[PDB]
Order: structure tokens, then sequence, then C-alpha cells
RNA sequence: CAGCGAAGGAUUUGGUGGAUUACUAGCUAAUAGCAAUCUA
């Protein structure tokens, strides 16, 4: 290209070292804390000792950050220099640079954390050279004073380029330039490769988990009348959603479930794949509220499921899995619920299973059945298993006080359905 | 009939026919010689220029290309036809009836195989000239050993070893002696596809449903298996560069970019090519090289090239969808009406009965481009029907 | 009476409450210091 | 334009089964030709009828459809009786049967053999050097079952044993439309947009002579000695020939020329 | 201000390739 | 740990020094012939440094099952294969042949229906010539073409029994105080009705007018009610067979519109219901199959003048029934104003209220509606007015929601004053003032 | 205001890619080697 371009690529190059009086002071001024001409006469030792300190009581109210006092916070370390050694150990340099940033991504509202990361600004040089896991570890915290601060001292990555009229802005950015700094895949692929780490290193939390849901769903919501940019977009909210699932926290397992049941009322998804998020929602159940929750998101699936074979039976191993993880007296409570949630497709599906993969409890159908209404393909399909199942294995009370239950309710139905298959006068000698 | 007027010049306006092509280097250059119809043609890979066509058209069509460092073989209804610059050097006539169906340069001994499961390789005289011009032997698959062929390939670092590539088995050869080494285990359907890998010793093979299995022959077993629903596959290859990547090529025209670190589709093509002229008849990385080379059946070659990471720290998780590159076509249906625009006789002008129109220009054929079906607005306030 | 269980099947669908762009912006409101199974309850209550 | 898709006579012309669409439905009516309303409809609007033809005996059509079955369908009971599958759902483009034995072929150009009277299919073949297919004629020499006549954009000839082209022939530059044996040696045919019919011997392979129309063809129907070949133009007109292969000596024009107008000009 | 999406020149670097040639033998 | 020993390569070697590319691959200088396996294993290093070693080889050797079937299947939506519904907010609409560029027509198209099970559409315009098209989707043809002189057509629609469904009749009215029916088979036999046996003093017109079966309840002599407006409040049903005055009702306040209701009583029973407004917009709903008397009367939440009342959902007149048993209640109902708002009640809780909340009340056009007509199996709403261009929206319901990508600003709609849809084949007709009835399809159908 | 009018219309502008001369492949120490290396 041209000369001008072409050597302003070496210049950002080149940015992080320092070539005489003017552009050192220009990149020493850059800090969390003090201003420009109390900063510029700061030493290394000044706020390499307050930041000792600083960590010294971060360890002590967490017990996690002596290995960064014994190999990154050490009295070496103001004598080690970034860019004056081979990439080899420059890759180790960031990578512990990144653990430390997800580590310490909680404690941002209070300032021992910010003396604590201050030094490694300021020594490091993660403002200008790891900045973008510096911007994704602090990104919940955007209506602070610490991230407009640390928006006025950045240098803006190739991916925040929506927030390059919020640099030296006192107002923050808002929640509508949140989603349109996540509203591109590009973005998403680096922010769910983030939240992997955070995963794998259990350093998610409450808030954090609860900004990257409320920003998924509202990515979701900008993508609801794009169909192509939606199908474009589910695998990877689906890959974290399963990745989040594999994680032991509740929170973590209920954000998975909230932008599971956001984008299955978003667009409707297929059989099978529906029914792979229900048994991995399924598969690692612990906690009540996860429990409580997790009901609510397969309810509220099943519900978002059209098309023929909606109702249909779920598999055995998917089942009994269900059973395993939710006794029949939780959906009795759950249906129960005075709140009444649209629960009909699974309750159906649920009555078909129990009645074709277990044929021995139907105190349990006739309970359920009673206690919540439900439409008529439903019922009809119900009863037609259920003509199935009292002619494969032999009559009971149970099974015939459900049945003249249907003939006090609705008589045509079960008579359209002996019409489809007998008659009434048959259902009367296998009565 | 011969003529005494008119003599036959070339047939412009042509660029692929379905063939898979084949692609060479010579220092830091890459050229792709690509089949149309009974001739051939040598592009560059760098402007995607035309270098280079065969002199003289060939007695049947060529069924099978190949290319090493200057030559080109060629294969068609019996021979195989070495060929530098696009000049023909030396035929080779094999010893039966059988029409040649696949064929693989390695070391000294080329290999092509007919379409009984009969694998004539040849060797040079000398072990420092140009091109194997001397027999040297006639193996031959039976029935037994496995199916019958669908392509052959010398993977790398393999003393004088080679391997075939059946419908229901892989086995490999000892060329040297003749001799038979490795049968492979079983597999249950048709395989239809089988590139090597830059990776020591393993080659990945897909199949007639949409499975890509990776074998591993020093071991004997297979390493890894891609599934994809019911795509009828008909291309491989891998990335180069250091960052592995899988790319499949179905013939309902998808290309699929795998990533293999981490088994993940980075992105996916629809409709590159047409579907009903073959999909992607052949999709190749150039080695070393993040762009890829697709050519279909429907008179299209195309070249995709994949950008730089946006992430400059994390880098290889996010990675860019190919842009769209260089590319040459023409229309993929015989041309209905043909004008001539210039009295210099430089443009002449095409439209086809797949109802695009094309300037083809006869002078210089990297200038032939198709005319533009974009409306002029109605400037009077009227709306386009 | 293929047609009529069709005709049924269709009828058996209450109506559902669609998502859209500017349905979720609210929750940005009170993302700050609120227990994500609340926070599940409330988009599960704006959503139905 | 008509609104009748297509439709076939009976031998002997007595009965005439045309399908027509009727709200995005195709439906096949038969009429006598001297009130008939036995509609067989179709299913859905993803499955229209390619093509059919009579057969003779208990009185039957056969209707390809555009997926992969023939629906044997007879005329009295108003329903398909059998629905002779395929192995690939594509879409036929035509069928001809002589006596138990019927071909079928493809848009994947295979062909297809079938047998009216035990419902098998008997063999399954696709041949090289012949892509674009799509209408086929059983020469007869009595029970020649052998040496079929295939067709589209240059016709070719069959055997069904060695399986191989035996004879090309100078085709059209469209696809062929029509291909209507006439005699033991002579054969019309006639592509989509052209004027131009020609009779082409199976044996030598030279055109005999070149029918011109006045407008583009349609149909045609024959003598069964091909003394006399009436066409029906695209413009609704009809030209026939009277004694086509008697010598104008090389273009025979058109004979006879009939339309129907009204009274009402 | 959007995210640049944006090209390059684009550059074919130096290529390095195992050849064949190496990996056949004689008797001796 | 190789599956295979090839037994010929240990007993080779070779000089590598002949050449400058195996040169590099020595270790001494003074090393010129090296074994078969040894060399195997430097050129093997050669080639794992000349391409390094990635780790996905050396990874494994083939809560899970969403990552499995997410990397899987790459279309994500399950419409491909049934669908059994519409897809909200987006359909799949095409264009076919205009119907009326065969034949055209002149005035308006006031009125606009199609055969209950034949392929038939009926046009009727000012011109006093009504219209019969066989219509389907290339080249659509007109059948017959009636016209009377001196009836000025407005409303027209096909009829036949449902007893032994051989009867179609054809009725038209215009602006005149006579009405007339039609045995239609295939020079025609037209009557003409205008005995007004019981009430004569109460019509200027008759210019609105539906058509709808009953049974007699003590027999079952299913037959068919002209119903025709008046100017008070009233509105008379007569017989379609004889022409006989069977009763009238009078609501209080002018009648703007009106629609009919069945529902299912038994296997082969079923009762008719006339529902009627006023420009007040308080209905009343009574059973006809007894005498007339109002068994239910409500109001709508809004509207000054509501202007036209349409009942959808199971039958209606314009998905009508064959067999008796055939017949279905109805679901939704709908009542549209002057102002634009048309609200859409539900009728499976609604017979219980005495006053029901709108299920939605939309508005998305803005001008007075003039049509509204429901789908033959109640999915699609069809809003239109008379007073601008493109003005018809189509919603889907259960979910109440306007389609957005059709119609859009290109459509070549005009200015809409009739609007009709096919009772099967989802196959959609709309009509002008300026002469043209243009015809879409629904694919879904 | 009108009409034109297939699930939008009409404009501003960046970047990349292809042309703007007539298409015989790259490098070097060049009757050859290289393309993994010109070194002993």
């Amino acid at each position: 290209s041209s000369l001008s371009d072409q050597l302003a690529q070496v210049a950002s190059n080149n940015a992080t070292v320092a070539l005489d009086r003017k552009r050192r002071q220009k990149l020493h001024s850059a800090s969390l804390i003090y201003n420009s001409k109390t900063a510029a006469t700061q030493d290394y030792d000044f706020i390499f000792e307050n930041a000792s300190k600083a960590l010294e009581e971060l360890s002590q109210i967490e017990p996690k950050f002596a290995i960064f006092s014994r190999t990154l916070f050490s009295e070496s370390s103001i004598s080690l220099d970034r860019n004056v050694q081979t990439k080899e150990e420059i890759k180790d340099l960031d990578n512990a640079i990144n653990a430390y940033l997800l580590l310490a991504s909680s404690k941002w509202y209070l300032a021992p954390t910010l003396h604590a990361t201050e030094w490694l600004v300021r020594r490091f040089q993660i403002h200008v050279k790891n900045t973008e896991m510096l911007l994704l570890s602090t990104l919940n915290y955007y209506q602070t004073p610490v991230f407009k601060r640390i928006l006025s001292i950045i240098k803006l990555p190739p991916l925040f380029n929506c927030l390059s009229n919020f640099v030296r802005s006192e107002k923050p950015p808002t929640a509508l330039t949140m989603i349109k700094l996540f509203n591109d895949m590009d973005f998403l692929k680096l922010y769910t490769s983030y939240l992997d780490q955070c995963i794998k290193h259990n350093a998610t939390y409450t808030n954090q988990l609860l900004f990257t849901t409320c920003c998924f769903i509202n990515v979701v919501a900008f993508n609801s009348n794009n169909d192509e940019k939606l199908n474009q977009l589910v695998p990877i909210l689906l890959e974290i959603s399963a990745k989040l699932l594999a994680s032991k926290s509740k929170d973590c397992q209920i954000a998975a479930h909230t932008i599971l049941v956001v984008f299955a009322t978003a667009l409707p998804l297929k059989k099978t794949i529906i029914l792979a998020a229900m048994e991995t929602i399924l598969s690692n159940l612990d906690a009540k509220e996860a429990k409580h929750s997790a009901l609510l998101t397969i309810c509220k699936l099943f519900q978002t499921l059209k098309g023929q074979g909606n109702v249909d039976q779920l598999p055995s191993k998917i089942f009994k899995l269900f059973d395993s993880k939710f006794d029949t007296v939780s959906i009795l409570t759950f249906l129960d619920k005075e709140d009444k949630p649209v629960c009909d497709k699974f309750i159906t599906s649920y009555t078909r299973s129990i009645a074709r993969y277990d044929r021995s409890k139907l105190n349990i159908i006739l309970s359920l059945l009673k206690k919540i209404r439900l439409e008529r393909y439903e019922v009809r399909l119900i009863i037609t298993d259920l003509i199935y199942l009292s002619e494969i294995l032999e009559d009971k009370s149970q099974l015939v006080e459900l049945f003249e239950y249907f003939i006090s309710i609705n008589e045509d139905l079960v008579l359209k359905c002996l019409k489809s298959l007998g008659l009434t006068g048959e259902l009367f000698e296998i009565r | 009939k011969n003529s005494k007027i008119f003599s036959p010049f070339r047939i412009i306006g042509n660029v692929s026919n379905g063939v898979p092509f084949a692609t060479g280097t010579l220092g830091s250059t890459f050229y792709i010689v690509t089949c149309v119809g009974k001739t051939f043609q040598i592009y560059d890979a760098n402007t995607l220029h035309l270098l280079f066509v065969s002199e003289k058209e060939t007695p049947s069509s060529i069924v099978a290309l190949s290319a090493h460092f200057h030559y080109v073989y060629a294969a068609y209804e019996n021979k195989v036809g070495i060929y530098k610059r696009g000049i023909e050097e030396h035929l080779l006539e094999l010893e039966t009836d059988a029409n040649v169906e696949h064929l693989c340069i390695f070391g000294d001994y080329l290999c092509a195989s007919t379409d009984d499961n009969s694998i004539f390789i040849y060797k040079k005289s000398d072990p420092q000239d140009k091109y194997p011009s001397e027999f040297y032997t006639k193996l031959t698959v039976t029935e037994i050993q496995g199916g019958e062929i669908v392509s052959l390939q010398h993977l790398a670092t393999y003393l004088n070893k080679l391997t075939v590539v059946t419908k229901s088995n892989v086995l490999l050869f000892n060329v040297r002696t003749g001799k038979l080494v490795f049968t492979s285990n079983e597999f249950p359907d048709q395989i239809t596809t089988a590139e090597p890998a830059p990776v020591l010793d393993i080659i990945a093979l897909g199949t007639v449903t949409g499975e890509v299995i990776m074998f591993n022959m020093r071991k004997g077993k297979r390493i890894r298996t891609i599934k994809i629903p019911q795509s009828r596959i008909s291309s491989l290859s891998f990335r180069t560069d250091g960052s592995s990547h899988l790319s499949v090529g179905t013939s309902s025209g998808d290309l699929i970019f795998y990533d293999l670190d981490r088994r993940s589709r980075i992105h996916v093509l629809k409709n590159i090519h047409r579907e009903s002229y073959g999909g992607v008849t052949q999709a190749t990385f150039l080695n070393g090289q993040p762009i890829i080379v697709t050519s279909g059946g429907d008179n299209s070659l195309k070249e995709y090239v994949f950008d730089p990471s946006l992430s400059q720290g994390s880098g290889d998780v996010v990675v860019q969808p190919p842009r769209y590159l260089r590319s040459r076509g023409g229309h993929s249906q015989p041309p209905s009406y043909i004008a001539f625009a210039d009295s210099q006789s430089h443009f002449m002008l095409s439209a086809s009965k797949d109802r695009s129109l094309w300037s083809f220009s006869l002078r210089k054929d990297a200038q032939s481009q198709e005319m533009s079906q974009r409306l002029h607005k109605k400037q009077d306030g009227g709306r386009v029907g | 009476d293929e047609e009529d269980i069709a005709l049924e099947f269709i009828n058996g669908e209450k109506k559902d409450k669609l998502v859209n762009m500017n349905s979720f912006t609210s929750m940005f409101d009170n993302i700050q210091n609120v227990q994500m199974d609340t926070f599940f309850d409330r988009v599960m209550k704006v959503l139905t | 334009d008509s609104p009748v898709l297509q439709s076939a006579y009976d031998p002997s012309g007595q009965y005439l089964c045309y399908v027509t669409v009727a709200l995005d439905k195709q439906r096949v009516g038969v009429q006598p030709t001297q009130w008939n309303e036995n509609f067989l409809y179709l299913e859905d609007s993803k499955l229209k009828v390619t093509c059919l033809k009579w057969v003779n005996d208990t009185v039957a059509i056969i209707l390809g459809m555009n997926n992969g079955e023939i629906w044997l369908y007879s005329v009295l009971a108003n329903e398909v009786t059998y629905k002779f599958t395929t192995g690939n759902s594509y879409e036929i483009k035509d069928i001809d049967l002589m006596g138990n034995q019927l071909w079928c072929i493809d848009s994947s150009d295979a062909f297809y053999q079938f047998d009216l009277l035990q419902f098998k299919l008997l063999q399954h073949f696709r041949i090289n050097n012949c892509v674009q297919l799509n209408k086929l004629t059983i020469v007869p020499a009595g029970d020649s079952v052998a040496q079929l006549l295939v067709a589209s954009h240059s016709i070719s000839l069959i055997d069904i044993e060695e399986k191989k082209v035996v004879m090309t022939f100078p085709g059209h530059v469209s696809p062929v439309s029509t291909l209507q044996v006439i005699t033991n040696e002579f054969f019309i045919s006639g592509a989509e947009g052209d004027r131009f019919l020609n009779v082409y011997d199976i044996h030598s392979g030279m055109t005999k002579c070149v029918l011109v129309a006045e407008s583009d063809i349609k149909e045609l129907s024959h003598s069964g000695q091909a003394d006399s070949i009436a066409v029906t133009t695209e413009d609704g007109s009809l030209e026939i020939f009277v004694d086509p292969l008697v010598s104008g000596n090389k273009s025979k024009k058109s004979s006879k020329k009939i339309q129907i107008v009204s009274k009402d000009g | 201000p959007k995210v640049v999406r944006e090209a390059k020149k684009v550059e074919m670097t130096e290529a390095r390739a195992y050849n064949a040639d190496a990996d056949t033998a004689k008797a001796a | 740990e190789a599956a295979w020993i090839d037994s010929d390569d240990e007993k080779i070697k070779v000089p590598i020094l002949v050449t400058n590319k195996t040169k590099k691959l020595r270790t001494s200088y003074n090393e010129s012939k090296i074994n078969g396996v040894h060399y195997i294993n430097r050129l093997r290093s050669q080639f794992e440094k000349i391409y390094p070693r990635p780790k996905w080889v050396d990874d494994e050797s083939d809560i899970n099952a969403l990552t499995k079937i997410l990397s899987t299947t790459y279309n994500y939506k399950d419409t491909l294969s049934n669908s059994k519904l519409l897809p909200p907010k987006k359909l799949d609409i095409v264009r076919l042949k205009d119907a009326n560029a065969s034949h055209p027509s002149h005035s308006a198209i006031q009125s606009l229906s199609f055969h209950p099970s034949k392929p038939l559409l009926l046009t009727g315009g000012y011109d006093k010539t009504l219209r019969i098209y066989h219509i389907d989707g290339k080249t659509n043809h007109l059948v017959t073409s009636l016209h009377l002189v001196g009836s000025p057509i407005q409303t027209c629609t096909f009829y036949t029994s449902l007893s032994n469904q051989n009867q179609q009749n054809i009725f038209t009215a215009g602006r005149r105080r006579y009405m007339h029916s039609w045995d239609l088979s295939l020079t025609a036999k037209i009557e003409k009705f205008s005995r007004l046996y019981g009430h004569e003093s109460t019509q200027r017109s008759f210019e609105n007018f539906k058509v709808a079966h009953l049974q007699n309840s003590q027999t079952n002599s299913v037959h068919g009610i002209v119903l025709l407006q008046g100017n008070n409040g009233w509105i008379n049903i007569l017989h379609s067979t004889s022409g006989l005055w069977l009763m009238g009702c009078k609501i209080e306040g002018v009648i703007t519109d009106f629609c009919i209701d069945y529902q299912p009583i038994s296997r082969g029973k079923f009762r008719t219901i006339l529902i009627a407004v006023n420009a007040y917009g308080e209905v009343w709903e009574f059973d006809l199959n007894k005498n007339g008397h109002v068994i239910r009367r409500w109001k709508d939440q809004g509207g000054v003048g509501i202007t036209k009342i349409q009942v959808g959902g199971g039958t209606t007149t314009t998905c009508p029934a064959l067999q008796i048993s055939k017949i279905k209640q109805n679901r939704w109902l709908a009542v549209g104003s002057e102002s634009g708002f048309v609200n859409l009640y539900d009728r499976n809780n609604a017979m219980t209220s005495s006053t029901p909340t709108p299920v939605a009340a939309l508005d998305q056009l803005t001008t007075t509606i003039s049509n509204l007509q429901f789908s033959p199996d109640g999915q699609i709403l069809c809003m239109a007015s008379r007073a601008v261009k493109d003005a018809l929206r189509l919603v889907h319901l259960p979910s109440c929601s306007v389609f957005s990508n059709w119609p859009t600003s290109g459509t070549p709609l005009g200015k809409v004053t009739s609007v009709a849809f096919s009772p099967s084949g989802g196959l959609l007709a709309v009509g002008n003032e300026q002469g043209k009835v243009r015809l879409w399809k629904l694919n879904h159908y």
C-alpha cells in the first residue's frame, strides 16, 4: 500500500517501546489512579510497593493470589522489561496476565484490586499490548468510573470499534451500545472463548453471568426478524449453552436455561436438537433452584415445538432419566402451582411416555389429567395409546376409572377413537 | 472432415468442465491445470491469467490429469501424455484396451490405473531424467482384495509405497517388489474421496454418506470421523499454513470448513458451485497459502481467501469467514447467440441457454467478463416491474 | 376426517408471545445485585 | 395459452385423457369423442403429471408423475390401481410400453424396465455418452423389445442387450418434443420451438424429408401406414400432410390447413 | 462507528513443501 | 506399534549426497550410504520440520449430545418437512397470473367469491355483468359471463345445498329492490326474487345479503336462507329455494353488518346463530333455527362507528361445509371500525363473559376498513379498506401479529375493494376499482 | 392528487477483486541445478 499507512503499521507495532523523553512521558502518564501531571513523576518502586500492599490484602481476602506474588508481583518484576525478551517468554507473560485478569475479574468493586492492577498496567503495559482480555474481563462494570477510566486510557482494539466515541466522554457507554458491540459473531466467538476459559477455571460469578446472559438475550432480540442471521447465530450460543451446563454452578446452569428458553421461543428448532438440549440440561442437574428453573425451561421448550410429531413419545433413555432427576410428585406439585404455566405439550408427551414405557402406575396420569386441562388432539392421542395399552395388557381398575372419566367428559372423543379402532361394544367387551 | 479454407483455432470462453483439476508449484508460484473437454489449460494462480493450452487436441476426452513441477500428465482413453509447457513431450501407451481411470506421480514411479483395477506403474530409465518413460510393472487388484478402484496416491514419507483407495477398502503397495503390504479394515459404505494430510502418514477419506474417516495407515486405524448429514461428499483438502483446517466439498454445491484442533465448523458455504453440474468437483488449499481454489462442473473456477484474524490476542479461535477473490468463468450451457462487437475482432458477445450474457475477449482471455443485469432506475417515478 | 383432525390440530394452539427487538432492554436497569433465579423468573414473566 | 397441461388419445381415437390444473392441483379427466366426470385428483402441488400413455387389455392410463412413480391408473375404477416406484426420487420424463414390457426414463438418465402383468422392476441401467434425455420410443418389429430409440437434442438408438449406442442422428438445436415412429424404417422427430419435423431412416440415418409447418409444432398424429401426418401448430391451427414419403423434393410443405374460427370473428 | 470489516491486498508468501523425489530407493 | 512391517526397506542403502535436496539430512561429513529404516526416520523428521506436527492427530482416537447434534446438522429449523401451521410475521406468498387478464372487466369489483368445491371464481361489479372464471396458476379463463341489464350488482355469491349438493345457485343483488337466483347448468334460467311477504317498508335496497344453511330441528330439512339488510334495524331471513319470508329480526340502532356462526349439537344436528352490530358497537347474538329471539347480547370495547364484522375460524360463508357432519363451531370473531381498529375475539371463553375483552385490538391500517375475511382454516385474517392504495394487511393468528414481509409498497394491489380466499388451495384473490383482480397463493397450504 | 408496480423503493460513499496493450510458468552463478539448500 502507501507509505503513510505502511509505516503507521510499524508505529502501532512499536507503540509500546519508548524511544525518547516525550514519548516516554506520554506512555508513562497512563494510569488507572492518578492523573497526568501526578502520574508522570511516579517511579516504578513506589507503585510497586503500594501495589504489593494492595495485593497482600487482596490475597488475604482471596487465597489464590500468592502465586502471582511469587511469579508476577515479585521484586524482580520491576526490572523485568516486557519488550526486550523473546516471543516464548512473552507468551508465558501474557498468559499469566490473562490468568490474573480473569481471576481478578470479580473484585473491581473494591479499590485493592485497582491498586493491584495499576502497577500491572504501568509496568507490563497491558493497556496497549494485552488489551482484549482486559476489556472483556472488566466489561461487566460498564456503568462504573473504573471502566470509564480504563476506556479513557486504553488503545481501542479492532473489535470494540463502537466504543470509540465513548473514549474520554463522561457519559458511560449505554446498554444499546453494549448490544451493538455484542451484535456480530466475530465478537461472539471471542466472547464464547473467554467464557470457556472462565468455565474451566470456575471463575464464573453471579454478576458476569447475569450481564452475559442479558446481552445474549438482547442479541437474540435484535436478531428476531432475521432468519438467516439467527440461523447463523445458533451454533455459538447453543455451544456455550452446552459448555455452560457442563459446569457445576447453579447460576451458570440457570443462565444456560435462560438462553435456551429465549432461543426456543425465538425460532422453532428441530425435535432432535431440542431433545438433546432437554437431556443435556437434565444430565447435570443438582441444586433445587436448577431443578425448578430447568422444569420451567423444559416446559417452555416443548411448548415452542410445532409440526407433526410434536407430542410424540420422548424415548426411553431420556424418559427414565427425566424420572430419575424428577420424581412424579414434583411434576404433580408443579402442575398444582397456581400461576399455571402453559405446559400442555410436554405433559402430553409425558403422559404418553409414562403409559408406554412404564405402563404400571396410572394413578399418576389420572391425577395430573384431573389437575390440568388439556386440548383435544392431545387427549385423543393419549386415549389412543390407552386403547393400545388396554389391549396389550389386561384391564385394571385404574385404567377403566380414567376411561370412564373420559366417558364422563367429552364422550364422542373416545367414541371416535373407537370408530377409528373397533367399536364401543368391543370396548365394553374389554371392560 | 478436414477442410481447405478454415482451420480450427481454439475453443475460447471455456474454463472448466468438471474433471478434478491439479495444481503445481514452481518456486513460489502456483499453476492450475484444468481440463476443458479434450484439451486442457494451464492458468496461474496469482493473477489467474491463462498461461498455456495444449497445442493440439486429444483423441478422446481427457478423463484425469495431474501435475508435477514442469510436467503435466494428461490421461484419456488408453494413454497418458507427459506434457511440458502445454506441448506433448512423451506419449505413454498402456498395455491394454481398458480405459484409464486415475493416476499419481511420486519419486520415480508413475502409476496409472484402468477401469478394471489394473495398475500400470512406470519408471524413469535414468534416476536423473525428467519424466517416467519406461514400463516397470503391472499390479492388479482383485475383488477379493477390495472393491473397484476410486483413487490412488502416494502419501508422503513412505519408502516406495503407494495407497490404492477402493470403494470398500484401503490397500497399500510396495511398488518395487510389486507386493501388497497392508490391506486395511473393512469399510461399511462406498467412499469417494481420499486426500492425504500434511501431518505424518494419515489420509482423509470421505464416503457417500457424509462422513470423513481419517485413516492412520502406519497405525492401520482410524483417528477421527467427521459426521455430516446426507451429503454426497466430493472433494477434501487440508490447509497447510500451520493453522490446521480441513475443507470438505459436497456435491450439493457446499464447501464446509472444519477446524480440526477443536472439531468445529469454521464456516459453511452454500451454493458456491451449481448443484446440477456436479457441485464442487475439486477444491484445494494452495499449500503454504491461506487461499482456496475451487472448481465446479459449471464452467467456473474460484478463489476464496482466508483473512487474518481480528482478535490479535485470541487468534486461532476467532477465524474470519472466507472472502471471495479472483474467479474465471464462462456460461455453463451452450451459447445461443453470438455476435462480434468491434471491427478490430477483439471483443465478442455470447448469450447462452442459461440466460447469461458474456463479453468474451478473444485477444486476451482474462478480459472476458459477464454483462450485468442491474436495471437503471426509472427517473420519472415508476417502480421496476 | 383427515382434514378435520388437521383442523383440530391447528385449533389446539394458544396465543404465544413472540420476542421483538425492544422487549429485553429493561433488564439492564436491574442487572445489578440481583440473584439469577429472580432474573430467570423476570425473563420468563416478560416472555409469557 | 392452453389450460390443458397435456393430453393424449387412446389408440383407435375414441377417448382423450387430459391433465389440467384446478386450484393448484392437477386432475386427470377422460372424455369420449362423439359427459364424463371422473376427475382423478392429485394430492398436492408438489406432484404433477409429467407424461402419460394409454394401454391396450383392461383399459387403463399410466401416468408418470414428477417424483419417481408410475401410477398405473384404471379409468373404470376411478383410482390409481398400482404405483410403480423407482429407487430414486427423481422426476421421470417419458414412458412407453409394448405388450407386457414397459420402459421409463429418468431425469438422472437411467432406463427402467417394468412389467404391468407382474409389477416388478426388471432391469435398471444408465449408459454413457447420453445425458440430457427426455423422451424415448420402443421401435416395433413384432417382438422387438430390443432397440429402443432415445432422444433429446441429438437422437440416439439403443439395443437393450449390448446396451451401447448403435446409431446417432442429427437432432435439433432444441430438446426434442415429439418422437414418433411411423413405419418399420422411418420416424418423425420434432423439437420444441421449431417448425421443422424430419423423417429419419432408422438404418442409414439419412434424413429423407423435412416437413415444414407454418408455426411451431405442438403434437402430431399419423395414420397407421404413414400416408398422412396431421400436426397441431402452436397457434392453434392444424396442418395435415398427405403422402409425406413420396416425391418440394426435400422439404415437404403443409398440404392442408384447418382452423376452427367461431362465427363471432 | 461499526467494526471495520476491511480487506487488504493479498500476497502469496513462500511455499515450503515436501517433495516425493526422496521417497524411492534402489537395491545396491 | 505398526500394524504392518514392510520387511524390504531395512535392506536398502541410499547415497544421500547424490543431489542437492537430499544432502542436508546427513549428520557427518564422512557418512555416505545410510540404512533404510534410519533413512525413513531421517526424512520423517524432515517432514515433521517442513510441516509441524499439530495436536489434533495425537488428541485421541475415535452431557455431550447437544454439542454432537449441533455439530451434525446445519439447518436448525424443522419447517422443511411438515410445518402444519403458519410461520408468523413472514409468509411465503407467490404471485400468479392476473385473474382478470383473459376477459377483463370495466367497473369496480364489488364482489368476489369461490365455488365451495369446484375450481371456480365469481366476479361481480357495477357494470352489471357477473362473470365466472375457471382459475389456475398459469392461464385462467372465463367459463361464462352472465350480463343482466338495469341491475348493477353489489354482492353475489355461490351456494350449494347441504343435503344433495347438486344445486349450485348463484345469488346476486345490487342497489335495486330485486335480487336474482341462478341454478347453474353449464342457456341460463334465473329467477328474480322480489316478493317481500311480511315487511315491504324496510328495504330501500338489497345490496347487503348473506346466505346460510339451517336445520329444521324437528325434522332435518336442511335448507338455505337469504339474509337481507334493511334500513332501521331490520335484517330479514328468507328462504333460498322458495323465496318465502321465514322471519325477520330488528335490532335497536342502525344495522352496519352481520355474520353467521353455526355450531354442532350432535352427530347430525347443528344450530345457526346470527351476529349483528350497530354503528355503536353492541352486538346481538341470536339463534334462528328456532324463532329469532336474542340469546346473547354484549358490547365491543370501543368504536364510535364500527363498519364490518366477520366471524371465522370454523366454517362460515366463505368456507362452507359439504356434508352436514362436516360443519364446525367457529373460533374467532372480528369487529372493525371506521377508525381502523379491528378487535378480534376468541369464542371458546367468550360465550360466558357478557362483556368480553379482546384478545387483540390491532390498528395497523389507518383508515376505515371495508372487507375482512378469515382463512378457511382460521390462521390468516385479511383486512382491507376502500380509501387508500395498498390498504390491506394480513394477520397471523393465534399469535395476532401482522405479517411484515408482505405486502410491501411494491405490490400492485391498487385501491382494494374486495378480497376472497380459496376453500382449500390457499389461493387468495384481491380486487380493486380500476378493474383487475389479482391472484396470489400461500405456499404453506 | 394520479398511475407504474411478484415477499420493498430511491439515493450517498469506503474497501477488495477483474479489465484498462496482444494471454509461452518462478529463482540462480543459466546448453544446468533449485523449487526442502548451495553447501565441504
